């Protein structure tokens, strides 16, 4: 959600920055909250909202 | 005679299992609000399920 700035890179001789951020329809409303998943430490994948 | 590791694997396409996952918590909501507050009533068509790849 908070759109991480990760570093930079080139683009016709400028420098820019690149980002990262979950899709739009992933983030609209709450229970989207709950489509995002987490990799524990036995390495499986377990829901936000458990 | 035994050993663990197989030599090859035969498989039936024909149906096909899909086991889905859902969180308990989901559950136990869905579980609350079917009996108390309004009913969900699902009827007929609750065993009909469509997926998408």
């Amino acid at each position: 959600w908070g759109s991480s700035y990760v570093n930079d890179f080139i683009d016709r001789g400028r420098v820019k920055r690149v980002y990262l951020q979950g899709r739009p329809d992933a983030r609209m409303n709450p229970d989207d909250l709950s489509k995002w998943y987490v990799r524990n430490d036995k390495g499986e994948m377990v829901p936000f909202n458990a | 005679n035994g050993q663990a590791n197989a030599m090859a694997t035969v498989q039936q396409l024909d149906p096909i299992y899909v086991d889905v996952t859902q969180p308990s918590t989901a559950l136990l909501r869905l579980r609350r609000e079917l009996a108390s507050g309004q009913l969900e009533r699902a009827g007929d068509n609750a065993a009909k399920v469509s997926l998408k790849l």
